[PDB]
């Protein structure tokens, strides 16, 4: 009988609109920045491990153009003992990756706003933790200086690995219901897709390293959910 | 036709009649960074002299006649000639207020109707100082509002460039977005209110509205105030309490009515806690209320029921109801969302109920049939547009099933079932053609039930009823694009079942096409498709499931009770031959070329899953 293909009256034109979708500036993510996403992966702080988990909820990846703070990346952050009995601590957390236009890599591009303002430390400080992965100087072999270097880069979102800074906001499960004063240096490698980092906060221990990896599933054929702010 | 014709021709030569005396005091002297010519005028932010028509009646007539002008031309030049333009921009300067507000008027038009004016924006920064100065001229005419066009300019970038605006950008340094919310502060604190500042208010919380609507700058910025959130709730319970006194009234009343006096307040609040509720941050801390929340669905209830009930006060009464109702349920399918903490707060007071009751009504379904003993509400209702209801009913009942178990999803289309939908799925608006299509993709995923109740519902054609949608959808209109992505991924949820799904999906000769056809675009040909990574990302995700499962796993890998075998540790050589045997049919069709020719491609996620695709055909054919 074929009901919904002969009383179908949708009305089908190829014309051309107003303002074509080309125009539209939209925002993309990745293959391992998908929404849902896990990653897992250990800590070392102090001499102590600990097991963290990291569920991605809202991926917002910019363009050529980005002078608004609406973050980058978001999701929940969960640390549980593995050496001790220590209790799980999880944690809603928000980040913003480094494009070479607006956010550069050292703290002082960054425009002064409250809301950018936990992510600055130094420059200085900021030159050691990113000089101490190999990936940032294959980038720059290929103070001033390095910015001046900076200002010639292709785009971000073109190459294999990805820098960028997250910062824990509250607590998950209530927030009502603060040892997350610091934030982290991440580098996360697009290709195999593993993320690595270090903490830094002023008032603690320095150079706590993340090495996460994807979490595989048990099912390799994959479907698709989707959502979308109205 | 012709009348309107005559009429353009007639303004057109009045204003080139009386503008041709008063051409020649056009003066600017300018520097181009790279004389008598005009080349490189658009590069600075000057513009010319003070132009003064002496003539009253010249003035008069002038401005009136730019005025229709500019109510005429476009059905049927001026617009594109330099001297008019340096003329006009001259005039902005003027002492008469009507001719100013008549220039504003001409050089901010093409902004709204022309495509590709949005990127100039040398012009609007010299316009926009003159604009804020025209916020402040004590006898304004009846034909300019400036809260309206900078609105309209504000909302068209939030809408064109999200993450870029540059109105906002040139106002923050210029410290006017300062003043524009010091001044509602100061009208939120009148003692005495009227009409007048009604609408005053009114125009301030859509333009706050508009500020918040894509940056969270500002949106923290409004919410660091701890008494808004308490006016927003004050007005949302005065609409409720004014809509009740009208229903609890009915009889005695029973025709033009005038509507209730504040509905474009209520509006502008839930465009308000529209824009507030767009960020996560603010949904985890601080529009946790609940009040929020009940005071959403009693607006919702008491619109629904007065459309019902009280048909006889006119159209000038429900249309902004109904307006009204599209804003809430938009505010709602953003607080639905799973990883906000109200969603649990409206599965427990009922929104299913209300979506079910409303999708069922003849009024929005047109696949239901009219009463006999309600001709009369038939009569009265008609004409009124009620896509954006049903549209934004779709939206709550898609983000309801994301990321959620198949026991939430029985017990939806136990009381919404899959017959609504499918009358929902031929809507000639697209936008709830497409949030039917996103809403079936997530009722798809990851479940086998689903899939057969879908495949039930279509005795199959379902394949051939997504091929012809496929090829007649314009993908250079938004929703046309999200509809076609739906599809792709019902196609992607579809083929990720068993092996009998996968058997279906590769016996079609008309999806395995439109495949084709999407990954042969190029930077060259992207005139069918427009060469939209979306679309080959969805395509490569069809290929991909197609040849993947845990016999494959374990020939191509391999050589409670605590410890278990993994799946691809543990009947699997028919399932390899299968596999194999699908693979050949992927390179005899001619896919494995298009696969090359997508590791040659511009974008990085293309390239890696095409590269990882073809490394697994190639294992698999030797």
């Amino acid at each position: 009988r074929k009901k919904y293909i002969v009383e179908d009256q949708s009305p089908y034109s190829s014309e051309n609109p107003v303002i074509v979708t080309s125009s539209y500036n939209h925002t993309v993510c990745t293959n391992y920045l998908r929404p849902r996403m896990q990653f897992t992966g250990y800590q070392i702080s102090g001499y102590k491990r600990y097991q963290v988990t990291v569920n991605l909820k809202t991926v917002d990846l910019p363009k050529k153009d980005c002078t608004s703070l609406s973050p980058h990346l978001s999701g929940f952050l969960s640390i549980r003992g593995l050496t001790n009995q220590h209790p799980e601590i999880s944690t809603y957390f928000e980040a913003y990756a480094v494009n070479h236009k607006e956010l550069g890599f050292l703290s002082s591009s960054w425009k002064d706003e409250p809301v950018l303002n936990e992510f600055k430390a130094t420059d200085q400080t900021d030159l050691e933790h990113w000089i101490n992965f190999p990936s940032f100087r294959q980038l720059f072999l290929m103070i001033s200086r390095i910015f001046s270097q900076e200002k010639q880069f292709d785009n971000y979102l073109n190459e294999r690995f990805i820098f960028m800074k997250w910062k824990e906001k509250f607590l998950v499960p209530d927030a009502l219901l603060a040892s997350y004063d610091g934030f982290y240096y991440i580098v996360h490698d697009q290709v195999t897709g593993n993320i690595q980092g270090f903490y830094y906060h002023q008032d603690a221990e320095k150079f706590q390293q993340l090495e996460l990896v994807p979490s595989l599933k048990n099912k390799v054929e994959s479907s698709d959910c989707s959502f979308e702010f109205a | 036709h012709y009348q309107d014709f005559k009429m353009a021709e007639s303004l057109e030569h009045i204003i080139v009649k009386i503008s041709s005396k008063y051409l020649d005091q056009i003066s600017l002297k300018y520097i181009v960074r790279l004389p008598f010519d005009n080349k490189g005028v658009d590069c600075t932010r000057a513009i010319p002299k003070k132009i003064n028509i002496s003539n009253m009646y010249d003035s008069s007539l002038l401005s009136l006649a730019l005025l229709l002008y500019l109510r005429y031309h476009y059905m049927i030049k001026l617009r594109n000639d330099a001297t008019f333009k340096m003329f006009v921009l001259g005039l902005l300067k003027s002492n008469d207020v009507n001719i100013r507000c008549v220039a504003l008027k001409f050089l901010l038009q093409p902004y709204f109707t022309e495509d590709k004016k949005w990127e100039d924006t040398r012009t609007l920064e010299k316009i926009l100082p003159y604009l804020v100065k025209s916020f402040n001229y004590d006898p304004l005419p009846w034909w300019f509002d400036p809260f309206d066009m900078l609105d309209s300019l504000i909302v068209l970038y939030n809408e064109i460039t999200p993450m870029n605006n540059p109105v906002l950008t040139t106002l923050a340094h210029t410290n006017v977005i300062f003043c524009i919310l010091s001044r509602f502060a100061q009208c939120l604190s009148l003692p005495q209110h009227n009409e007048a500042t009604l609408k005053t208010t009114t125009k301030f919380i859509k333009i706050c509205a508009s500020f918040a609507a894509s940056d969270e700058k500002y949106r923290l910025l409004l919410l660091n105030d701890t008494l808004l959130l308490n006016h927003l709730e004050y007005g949302l319970e005065s609409h409720i309490t004014l809509i009740q006194d009208f229903i609890s009234l009915k009889d005695e009343i029973k025709m033009c009515l005038p509507p209730i006096y504040d509905h474009d307040f209520v509006a502008a609040w839930l465009l308000l806690l529209k824009s507030f509720s767009r960020s996560v941050s603010a949904l985890r801390t601080t529009l946790k209320r609940n009040k929020i929340a009940q005071l959403l669905l009693q607006i919702l209830s008491k619109t629904y029921t007065l459309t019902k009930e009280c048909y006889f006060a006119g159209q000038d009464f429900m249309k902004p109801e109904i307006m009204i109702m599209g804003i809430t349920l938009g505010s709602i399918c953003n607080f639905v969302v799973e990883f906000s903490n109200l969603q649990s707060f409206m599965l427990r007071n009922g929104i299913i109920d209300i979506i079910e009751k409303m999708l069922t009504d003849p009024l929005f379904n047109s696949k239901k049939a009219w009463d006999d003993n309600e001709d009369e509400r038939r009569i009265a209702l008609q004409g009124i547009p009620v896509h954006e209801v049903k549209a934004n009913s779709l939206w709550v009942l898609r983000h309801l099933m994301y990321n959620c178990q198949n026991e939430e999803k029985f017990q939806l289309l136990a009381k919404i079932p899959m017959n609504l939908i499918l009358d929902f799925i031929n809507d000639p608006c697209w936008a709830v053609q497409a949030q039917c299509f996103q809403l079936l993709r997530n009722l798809t995923c990851n479940s086998r039930k689903i899939v057969n109740i879908l495949l039930e519902k279509f005795k199959t054609y379902l394949f051939e009823f997504l091929a012809k949608k496929m090829r007649l959808l314009n993908p250079l209109d938004t929703q046309q694009k999200k509809a076609m992505e739906g599809i792709l991924y019902i196609i992607v949820n579809l083929a990720a079942v068993n092996e009998n799904k996968k058997q279906l999906v590769i016996e079609q000769d008309e999806i395995l096409n439109i495949m084709s056809e999407i990954l042969v675009e190029t930077t060259t040909d992207s005139s069918s498709y427009g060469n939209d990574s979306n679309l080959k990302l969805a395509c490569l995700w069809v290929l991909n499931n197609l040849l993947w499962n845990s016999s494959v796993s374990h020939y191509t890998q391999y050589a409670g009770d605590e410890f278990v075998r993994t799946p691809a540790a543990k009947s699997n050589v028919q399932v390899t031959r299968a596999t194999v045997e699908r693979c050949r049919k992927l390179v005899e069709v001619g896919l494995y070329d298009l696969v090359r020719k997508n590791i040659t491609d511009e974008s990085l996620s293309v390239r890696e899953k095409a590269r990882t695709l073809l490394y697994h055909m190639d294992l698999l054919l030797k």
